[PDB]
């Protein structure tokens, strides 16, 4: 649609929205990251080299004061799905990961 | 006159004010249908002992994108292109397992 | 060269040559491949994953 | 914030900041580069081919 696209643009418009900045806002407040675990197989445990692979869904949630807008003024438009990989993110990891693969998978919107 | 002249005048136009971001209907209320096959073609392995299995297919995908319309008259009866997949919008069809 | 860099620019200006279009003339032509392979060696034959390598 | 992304804008403003150039002032003097190693994890330590993996 010719708003969505519009909506789009706005958003992410690289002028006004700089994706290596953390959105605090009043100085110095934090950003609080809600995380949840979703497993979905446990893919091998090997315990020659004490490795264990899963295949898990990371749910990852947070307040980005820059990505509002208001429906009215675009179609009554209540969420739109913006790639991730241009806004800013939480470098959650995991942190004793084995081979050195600390981020996920796919990257998806 | 000449083909390419006009595939160039066609690229230029189709791809002005496209947004490769948005999902490709015209009405919000709209859905886009993908049709969705698969064609395998050979099955690499088995591993019985992990439980695993490695396959070679082809990924067909179908769908109508509203913004990628021209009328061949007006470009040499140019009446269908190829282009790179990262300049459009694509679905995310993942393999859950 | 002076004349060799100004025929290098003159030819990729992607203003006037654009690589994801096909060199078609004549409206509907096809444009015509030649294709010859010539064999600098067999590296392997892995007769048990049933895979040729060749450079 | 905003502030802060008026200090980066500003830092690496390409006009008066390029990467390729050493920050090397008052002639020839060196960049001073303190290293320094912290182990993670020694991952193995294969003898057969004589190759350590480390974090
Ligand atoms: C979109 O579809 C809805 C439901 O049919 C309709 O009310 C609305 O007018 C349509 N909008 C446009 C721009 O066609
Ligand atoms: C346009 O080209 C197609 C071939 O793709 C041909 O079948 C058709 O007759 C042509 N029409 C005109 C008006 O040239
Ligand atoms: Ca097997």
């Amino acid at each position: 649609t010719d708003t969505e696209e519009r909506l789009v643009e706005h958003l992410l418009d690289p002028s006004r929205y700089n994706k290596l900045i953390r959105p605090a806002t009043n100085g110095s407040e934090l950003v609080t990251v809600q995380l949840m675990v979703s497993l979905a197989q446990l893919i091998s445990v090997h315990e020659r080299e004490q490795i264990m692979t899963t295949n898990v869904w990371l749910t990852q949630e947070w307040e980005d004061y820059r990505l509002t807008w208001k429906p009215e003024e675009f179609d009554n438009m209540k969420k739109v799905r913006l790639p991730s990989k241009h806004i800013w993110l939480p470098d959650v990891v995991l942190y004793n990961n084995a081979d050195g693969m600390y981020e996920v998978s796919f990257y998806s919107n | 006159e000449t083909r390419a002249h006009a595939e160039e005048r066609l690229l230029k136009k189709l791809f002005s004010g496209y947004n490769k971001w948005s999902r490709p209907v015209a009405n919000i209320s709209d859905v886009v249908l993908v049709r969705f096959g698969l064609s395998i073609a050979q099955l690499i392995d088995v591993d019985e002992k992990n439980q695993m299995m490695t396959t070679n297919v082809w990924v067909k995908q179908e769908w109508h994108d509203y913004k990628l319309r021209w009328d061949p008259a007006d470009y040499e009866n140019v009446t269908s292109i190829r282009i790179p997949s990262e300049l459009i919008w694509r679905p995310d069809i993942v393999l859950y397992n």
